[PDB]
């Protein structure tokens, strides 16, 4: 009660009065350090900083974050700020009190699922787990299905891989009976996930490819369809290329064409190819499968599509075997196996507390040294997190273990490109893109060079196109951009490896950089009016140095989606900083994603918007991310 | 079939 | 090819064309006795015994039972009866040469399970399995539904209790979040026996009661249903009396009241009192539950009923701990526990078999000299199916191997009455049914006390109601008929023990009823007039017997539900002895069940009947079941 | 409620 210590007593004290179980909302733990630092850990906050959030942004904490007791609100904003420094940080205490104060300015912040739980006696601070359908057997799936019951028990998405599971009409051993397919045992997990979000990934040469992709589709016949799951498709170059082409396409069933999901490139091709000649599938027309993948994805957004062989060709872990799947938000592109589900440590760094407005009247740089030093100390933090993190099943902790992989990101970069009078389409907005990721790159990978000196290296660093001096974008042969002084660090990293097999990731950011007051990630402002109704405050405050900020605007501005192309009396500077996604080209936002890609270990989510979307421009857009050899090639198609 | 138009 | 050995050659060498793989369809170890003894087993058959079919039972037969090679058929009736026989003997020549002849002669046949599979390769010999929750947790019940899973794999009927599964808004640790309950988790069992029937066992007094009960409803409000399982309660002395003195009724859920279903009788009593005495649930009026039962089967015929204290307090396996559900079919009464699963040995013999017209004209007798002789025949088959038998999860394999309970039933009841010219409800109808029932009750327990002494007592014989001598009639508390020596036997039991823990207990017979010729196991005829359209063969006989089966009877009885009562034509005794079961008191029924029970280790399937329902014809009909002792008040109810 | 006619 207005003092950190008595909170976490209260906290750490609560009993359940409609049952008469004690219910511990902190961990003895961080009880225990609160107790013997409280002087400390008590004059350190600085309760000024509450009203530094938004009115929309401080009611996301309240109304989801701050830990509640009777359903009254039992936390301060920094009260949880600082119970996840030291959830994160336990007995160092110099540490957490340093996480604390870049939180609470802003800097960065934690996925919320630490947010949540840091601190707290089960703590599962991570985002996410993708999981390996474990055997195409009865067992095997109905073993899956109880993990992914046990995982999706503590919330966090699933990213499932079922490329291994045979189609309808194959055959089984013992029995008359013939398989029903993909479509059923889908709905087995749909029906799960409702009991207790799910991303499905396929690669597209499977049987049942026509059902999986129209998982979401709106005219649902009864017994084929499965909702709030998300298809993704793990696409092959082979598949694309015969699109292109105008050329065939076999579907198999895992059982007669075996291996197809653990190979990838020319290996893949052959042994792809072999089968075709060997006529165990069914051929069609590329195409047919092509038109029904856009056909889906207008009227749903969906399946999602991920580039499997840019995936497995440049990933630091492509050591370990293949990568069968990402994530459910297309992020992250990590090792999975029957005994191993990876795991998603997730921060985001904020953009924009970055900008400075130095010695002069309009001048704004961009502290490219306090960013370098920031993604440090989040690359730090996700290292604690591993080691702290309650594992919900055994195959995440073995996986989290032996391969540390970490998944830095950003927010704020439409707020970034704007408050530097940049548009998101300007060859400047192209430099900071290029150099915030250079940097921040370079920062996560000297830092986790640093902890692989004190702490040795992951056990499966030996191997790896690190350990071989190979690093991300020397994998997309490219030179970096050369702000930072890469043949040092990768000196040091052949010297004493990294304690991180991965480190970025930038993912989507909903909820976390709501309560910043920040943007959707990296994605530019979809509207300049969201919504109550409030206005882009950095439009918002032009429009009233202008004066125009008459009611030929508010009203106009929501009747008009929050464009302000063509109104009429607007200067174009400000037409040209304030433009909406729709009115961006995605060539602009491919190209952009293209460039800081090199700089990115796993992938990122690549939402895509279209205007008056045919056929013909989804499939330019398709190939042109192809092309470009992203990894993910699209996240959600949102259109019309 | 390819628009590159977007 | 028309010669048993070569029938198996072309079984047991079969391929898959359409994929390549060899597809056994017999055993290695039934192949070799096969070979090795080809002449005495292939000059044994008799093939004149498959013209002893009637149209539609030998249809049956090749329709489904008959082993088929590229959808054509394989099997004779004959091989089909060899190859059981086979299967259920292995090395054992004389005693499958005895099993052939008896079944072929038409004297007893196995269930369906058998019947297919018996002698191929993963010979699932057996009928059902009673399953137990493996506990209130994530983990426990996907381990139980993963169990099923397997177990629903090989087809074969799950009996399922879940009287300790938390009810909607229970406490669950670490989180904010509250149960959702039974029909949630319900729904989920569902979607897995959709996805490769079940019956649902609950007591009364769980709190998701009133929602578990109407499972089977039509108006169904999308998410709170859930169909093809079936509701059974498990009821308790104590509701039926708090129902009858109308009074109070308390709903607990097992966290908040635990072990309820780990007693019965007085010890439940007392522990049931003493948690509404403490204020652990909320207390309705019995009736208010009493009344939503009764409206729950005169829509549906659901939900079963089956008396938890009499089941127990009169099972011969109350030495291995309290028995928490019936099966499908509400016949067998067999422990269960999460690593014990019940499994059901099943068999019947045919009744009419052993009607004999002696030295005379119209005498029939009925010789229990061989029904005694048959009886012990099926008794050592369904021990040799235990052995045998290939279990599809371990929990079976274990229980079985423990206690050996075994599953004998009968069929042609009411065509014995009707050959023999017995009314249903006649007094020797009364008394032939308590003889038919003494006499296989005492084969099957001198046969099972024989194999005690050849290979030992079941391993869980040691103080057990048989190993004091007290037989299932004791626990009755009712003399014996005296048709047998029971000292005899009694004394033989307490020395050298007896093989089977349980060996009685009548089911539904339905597709090996229907091949042999004969009606519904116990229960009287549903029509005269079975659907094409054919009339009952003695009713039959005796029409044509008058030369009244002018065209005034073949249409008007289709017409009429198949009655006879109010024909003008026909001798009263005709009337008595063809009586439809609508047409018979379900008084008469019950007490006839009564009668029977004292001389069945298990239980019996109870269908009941009744004409212009009302909510208090019901409950007569239920209370006058509870109160003469039965453990099944009823299967299904049908109406109208 | 109770109607022996059954």
């Amino acid at each position: 009660t207005k003092q950190f210590s008595k909170v976490v007593e209260d906290l750490y004290r609560y009993v359940n009065a409609a049952t008469g179980k004690p219910a511990p909302m902190i961990s003895d733990d961080v009880y225990n350090i609160v107790m013997e630092n409280k002087d400390k850990l008590n004059s350190a906050i600085v309760y000024d900083r509450d009203f530094q959030y938004s009115y929309f942004g401080f009611k996301t904490l309240e109304r989801s974050y701050l830990l509640r007791i009777n359903g009254q609100v039992a936390e301060r904003p920094q009260h949880l700020i600082m119970r996840v420094a030291l959830g994160i940080h336990g007995r160092d205490i110099e540490a957490a009190l340093e996480t604390y104060n870049l939180m609470s300015l802003k800097y960065f912040t934690h996925a919320s699922p630490t947010l949540f739980n840091a601190g707290t006696p089960k703590p599962q601070m991570s985002s996410c787990f993708l999981v390996a359908m474990k055997e195409d057997s009865i067992e095997g799936i109905y073993d899956t299905l109880k993990e992914c019951a046990l995982i999706s028990k503590t919330a966090g998405g699933i990213g499932l891989h079922i490329h291994n599971i045979r189609s309808t009409g194959s055959y089984i051993a013992g029995t008359n009976g013939t398989s029903n397919g993909l479509i059923p045992m889908i709905r087995v997990f749909n029906n799960t996930a409702r009991y207790v979000a799910f991303a499905l990934y396929l690669e597209p040469w499977h049987a049942d490819i026509f059902d999986f992709i129209d998982i979401r589709k709106n005219h649902g016949k009864e017994e084929i369809r499965a909702r709030d799951l998300f298809p993704a498709l793990w696409i092959p170059d082979l598949f694309m290329k015969r699109v292109e082409e105008n050329g065939t396409w076999t579907l198999f069933s895992p059982t007669s064409a075996p291996g197809l999901s653990d190979c990838y490139g020319d290996e893949f091709e052959a042994l792809y190819t072999r089968y075709e000649k060997e006529g165990r599938g069914k051929t069609i027309k590329a195409q047919k499968l092509w038109y029904s993948i856009l056909e889906a994805q207008t009227e749903t957004g969906t399946p999602f599509v991920v580039y499997k062989d840019a995936c497995n060709r440049k990933s630091n872990q492509k050591n370990l075997g293949v990568i069968k799947s990402s994530n459910l938000c297309c992020e992250i592109v990590e090792y999975s196996a029957p005994d191993e589900t990876a795991v998603c440590n997730l921060a985001s760094v904020a953009l924009p507390a970055f900008i400075e407005t130095s010695e002069d009247g309009k001048t704004s740089t961009y502290n490219f040294k306090k960013l370098h030093e920031i993604a440090k100390v989040v690359t730090r933090n996700l290292n604690r997190v591993i080691d702290r993190n309650y594992y919900p099943v055994e195959e995440a902790r073995k996986s989290n273990m032996r391969h540390r992989p970490i998944a830095l990101g950003v927010q704020g970069l439409a707020d970034t490109f704007m408050l530097l009078r940049l548009p998101f389409d300007s060859e400047e907005a192209r430099l900071l893109n290029i150099q915030i990721f250079e940097t921040i790159y370079h920062a996560s990978m000297e830092a986790s060079c640093e902890l692989a000196q004190k702490d040795g290296p992951y056990e499966t660093f030996q191997g790896s196109p690190a350990s071989q001096g190979i690093l991300q974008f020397d994998m997309w042969d490219q030179k970096p951009y050369g702000m930072w002084d890469w043949d040092t660090l990768r000196k040091d990293i052949m010297k004493h490896g990294v304690r991180n097999s991965l480190t970025m990731a930038p993912m989507p950011t909903a909820s976390t950089s709501q309560i910043l007051g920040y943007n959707e990630c990296f994605e530019p402002v979809t509207s300049n009016m969201y919504s109550f109704q409030v206005v882009n405050p950095y439009l918002l405050r032009d429009l009233v140095d202008l004066g125009i900020w008459d009611e030929g605007m508010k009203q106009y501005l929501i009747t008009q989606n929050g464009s302000i192309q063509g109104l009429p009396n607007v200067p174009q500077e400000l037409k040209d900083l304030y433009k909406t996604v729709w009115e961006i080209s995605q060539k602009t936002i491919i190209n952009m994603a293209a460039d800081r890609s090199v700089y990115i270990d796993q992938s990122h989510s690549l939402n895509l918007f279209l205007r008056a979307p045919t056929m013909g421009k989804l499939t330019s857009m398709h190939f042109y991310g192809w092309k470009k050899g992203l990894k993910t090639g699209m996240y959600y198609l949102r259109t019309q | 079939n390819f628009d590159d138009d977007f």
